[PDB]
């Protein structure tokens, strides 16, 4: 499943290391490497943005 | 009831330029395994290599 939203969104591969490193600074609420991203819509379409 | 003032025409809209982006990553080089001493002199670890 979480390969093919990397597929259909089309993100660079040194943003999206970014992304999963960092998930704080993309706006989801901060927590040291706990603070997950889910598959969910809202985390979704800020990536794609 | 035909209106003696010509209508205005409409400007169309710009199309939108599709661009991508293409950016590279850096990958770490691998340093060296242990030196392990054999053997065997020079010529024949050096064909065996």
């Amino acid at each position: 499943q979480l390969t093919m939203i990397y597929r259909s969104s089309g993100i660079n591969e040194n943003a999206f290391r970014l992304f999963i490193e960092k998930p704080t600074i993309f706006g989801i609420p901060d927590e040291p490497n706990k603070a997950t991203p889910a598959h969910n819509a809202p985390t979704l379409i800020i990536l794609t943005r | 009831g035909q209106p003696l003032h010509l209508p205005i025409y409409a400007t169309p809209a710009d199309p939108k330029a599709l661009l991508s982006a293409a950016v590279a990553t850096s990958q770490g080089g691998g340093k060296l395994p242990e030196s392990f001493i054999s053997l065997w002199r020079f010529p024949h670890m050096l064909e065996n290599a």
